[PDB]
């Protein structure tokens, strides 16, 4: 498709969050009853700093508030808490353009789209749904990402279903290791208004994909609510790191609490 | 077949068993794989490429092969790893009046590399003197047509041809043969084999 | 189409006389694209000159091509006993080929 | 050794069709520029046609299109002239010729074909037209 152009680019500059006790996830796909193990793997350290933003689907007031590109490195945890669904997808890559083959991820209204290939992205990736007033339903019309798509590597489609126009704490890890691109999801409902929730939650498997292409960064795309003329997104993204971990499978297999080693001495001897 | 249609298969089991048993074969040469192989095998990618040629040219798909089909139209490179399968379509691209619509590059100042095509319509410069986009002595037009009809011979009748081309590259594999999977045993010392789990 | 005019239509000359026939094209042509043929009684002619001037293989030095745009010449410089025959020129630089009418070299 | 080879001698009828063949030895009869030439009794050179088998595409002199067609079979290394609707003044010896390659010698691109004899007009074949 054809990009919009917008005269006016303007970001929110990134503010810093603790990360409390999240970001564990199901390392591998075994399943243990009550028992304790040690993994050493990629994850986000107990406690870190993560940098968060906000993301502003409604414009009311000819400001285009961009997504800014952040660094890959070995993988992220990419946390978005908001009421509708406005977080919709993710691009990542090297070069972000035809050049080099780059990952688009989105979950529009229909179904989940993820698609590898040489995309030319827009300056301002835009995704714009209309209220339908005579059908009393929000109904996605605007769909401009990237300007080319060409040398389509990989595509995955999933089955077609309708998407929803008191928060939700959406939680996911992507990581790409060994040619492997690997995404963990996890949904909660959290009834903090602002600010990182403080808790423990396993992050199950969603999907691992053999697209094996080279990411070193990525930036993340919200939804535009076109109306005729307050509640933005917040979205914190931390960086994994090598540490070991000791998670607590219990009965179910449901990971019910970690230590981090390296966090503190009382965690050595843990 | 200047225009030989490719398409890209991956991410998909590729079922070789049932595809070969539904028609009629006249034709049905693997270089470098049996046919019952690529059944156990994994590859990057596949490459389905289609034309339709006269009989007698069906020989010029082959690796290291030489001639009009081979050269200027569709070239197969010596070490070629895949099968090529080619079926009469008499009854399909085949007119009483001829069917003139396949075309085949006849004139062309070099031989095709390997998996290369050649859509271009300029004139051929057969002499010293340029063309300039005028067809006439020592300048003709570098596609012929082949008119096929439903009383030529088998050698002068349309063949439709596929070659499947796998792509094996250091990358992880997106396709691979039918999975077997036999009766469940319990209560008994197995040799079990759980998705490739043993 | 273009026509090949001949002359004279018949040259009557003696063994060591030097002959020269001309070759006229009813119009400019490329020097390329002119020929010269013997033709003996019964046999078929054989190529002396092709390009105006260039002599094919295992034609006599004797025998010898000029000229360009409309008008040509063949020059025998010492005729032998053998070069008494009939001579065509031939324009070939696009259809139809057009040969001259010929002409006839005879014994004095 | 290249050389053409015209068959037999033929007598016809006014009205009727003859059809003529040169057997082409040597090199690739599909590249091979076959012209035909007819001679009537003290009469100069006539060309009336010719053919590269590969192309397909007879040329033909005006004076005898309609009547002349010109065919070749790469399978037997022919080539053939059939002249329909005979009359008295097409009793001629009909050469087949091929200098080299006909119309197509000079090309100094795509490969060399720099050959130019002066031994390829086959002896001929005299059709006689008469009632
Ligand atoms: C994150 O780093 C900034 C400076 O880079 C610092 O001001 C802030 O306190 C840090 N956050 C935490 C939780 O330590
Ligand atoms: C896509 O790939 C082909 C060959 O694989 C290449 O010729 C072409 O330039 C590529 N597309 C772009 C936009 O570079
Ligand atoms: C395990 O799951 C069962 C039902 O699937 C449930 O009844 C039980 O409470 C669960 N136990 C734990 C410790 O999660």
């Amino acid at each position: 498709s054809q990009c919009v152009n917008f005269t006016t680019r303007t970001q929110l500059p990134p503010a810093y969050t603790n990360s409390f006790t999240r970001g564990v996830y199901y390392p591998d796909k075994v399943f243990r009853s009550s028992v304790l193990h040690s993994t050493q793997d990629l994850f986000l350290p107990f406690f870190s700093n993560v940098t968060w933003f906000h993301a502003i689907h409604v414009s009311g007031g000819t400001k285009r508030f961009a997504n800014p590109v952040l660094p890959f490195n070995d993988g992220v945890y990419f946390a978005s808490t908001e009421k509708s669904n406005i977080i919709r997808g993710w691009i990542f890559g090297t070069t972000l353009d035809s050049k080099t083959q780059s990952l688009l991820i989105v979950n529009n209204a229909t179904n989940v789209v993820i698609k590898v290939c040489e995309f030319q992205f827009c300056n301002d990736p835009f995704l714009g749904v209309y209220y339908h007033k005579n059908n009393k339903s929000w109904m996605e019309s605007e769909f401009r990402v990237y300007s080319s798509a060409n040398n389509c590597t990989f595509e995955y489609v999933s089955q077609p279903f309708l998407m929803d126009l008191f928060k939700n704490l959406r939680e996911f890890v992507f990581k790409n290791i060994d040619g492997y691109f690997k995404i963990y999801s996890k949904h909660t409902p959290i009834n903090l208004v602002r600010g990182l929730p403080q808790g423990f939650s396993a992050l199950e498997p969603l999907v691992d994909l053999p697209i094996g292409i080279n990411i070193t960064r990525f930036q993340t795309l919200h939804i535009s609510y076109l109306t005729p003329g307050a509640g933005a997104a917040a979205y914190y993204v931390g960086y994994l790191q090598p540490r070991t971990f000791l998670l607590k499978y219990n009965e179910n297999g449901t990971i019910t609490d970690a230590v981090d080693c390296a966090l503190d001495p009382l965690s050595e001897t843990k | 077949v200047y225009a030989w249609n490719r398409k890209r298969i991956s991410n998909c089991v590729a079922d070789y068993s049932v595809l070969y048993n539904s028609a009629s074969f006249s034709t049905f040469k693997c270089y470098g794989v049996s046919p019952t192989k690529l059944n156990d095998l994994c590859f990057t990618n596949v490459y389905a490429d289609s034309f339709v040629i006269r009989g007698d040219e069906v020989r010029q798909i082959a690796p290291g092969q030489t001639g009009n089909i081979a050269d200027y139209n569709y070239k197969l490179p010596d070490d070629f790893t895949g099968c090529v399968i080619a079926w009469n379509s008499n009854n399909l691209d085949s007119k009483v009046g001829g069917n003139y619509n396949y075309l085949y590059r006849l004139f062309r100042k070099s031989n095709l590399k390997p998996f290369e095509r050649d859509i271009s319509t300029e004139i051929y410069q057969a002499g010293s003197t340029p063309c300039n986009g005028v067809k006439g002595f020592n300048c003709y037009f570098p596609l012929q047509s082949y008119g096929f009809q439903p009383t030529y011979g088998v050698g002068y009748q349309p063949y439709r041809v596929v070659v499947l081309s796998f792509e094996l590259l250091h990358a992880p594999a997106t396709v691979c043969g039918p999975k077997k999977s036999t009766n469940l045993v319990k209560n008994k010392c197995v040799n079990f084999n759980f998705n490739g789990l043993t | 189409v273009i026509w090949m005019t001949q002359s004279p239509g018949t040259l009557s000359l003696s063994p060591g006389e030097r002959a020269t026939l001309s070759c006229r094209a009813s119009q400019s042509v490329s020097s390329t694209y002119l020929a010269w043929y013997q033709q003996k009684p019964g046999q078929a002619p054989r190529l002396l000159i092709y390009g105006a001037s260039s002599r094919a293989t295992g034609i006599p030095d004797r025998f010898s091509g000029s000229g360009s745009g409309t008008d040509f010449t063949l020059t025998i410089s010492r005729l032998e006993p053998e070069d008494f025959a009939v001579y065509y020129c031939q324009h070939y630089g696009s259809s139809p080929l057009t040969f001259g009418q010929g002409t006839r070299l005879e014994i004095k | 050794e290249v050389q053409l080879v015209e068959s037999g001698a033929e007598v016809k009828k006014p009205g009727s069709s003859v059809k003529v063949s040169c057997k082409a030895s040597g090199g690739t009869f599909s590249s091979y520029a076959i012209n035909w030439v007819r001679q009537a009794p003290g009469q100069g050179l006539e060309w009336m046609g010719g053919i590269i088998p590969i192309f397909r595409t007879p040329h033909y002199a005006q004076k005898f299109q309609g009547r002349v067609t010109i065919t070749a079979d790469e399978s037997t290394g022919t080539a053939y002239m059939e002249l329909s609707s005979l009359r008295s003044e097409d009793t001629a010896v009909y050469y087949c010729a091929s200098p080299s390659c006909g119309g197509d010698c000079p090309q100094y691109l795509k490969s060399s074909k720099l050959d130019w004899y002066f031994d390829l007009w086959g002896r001929g074949t005299l059709v006689t037209v008469s009632s």
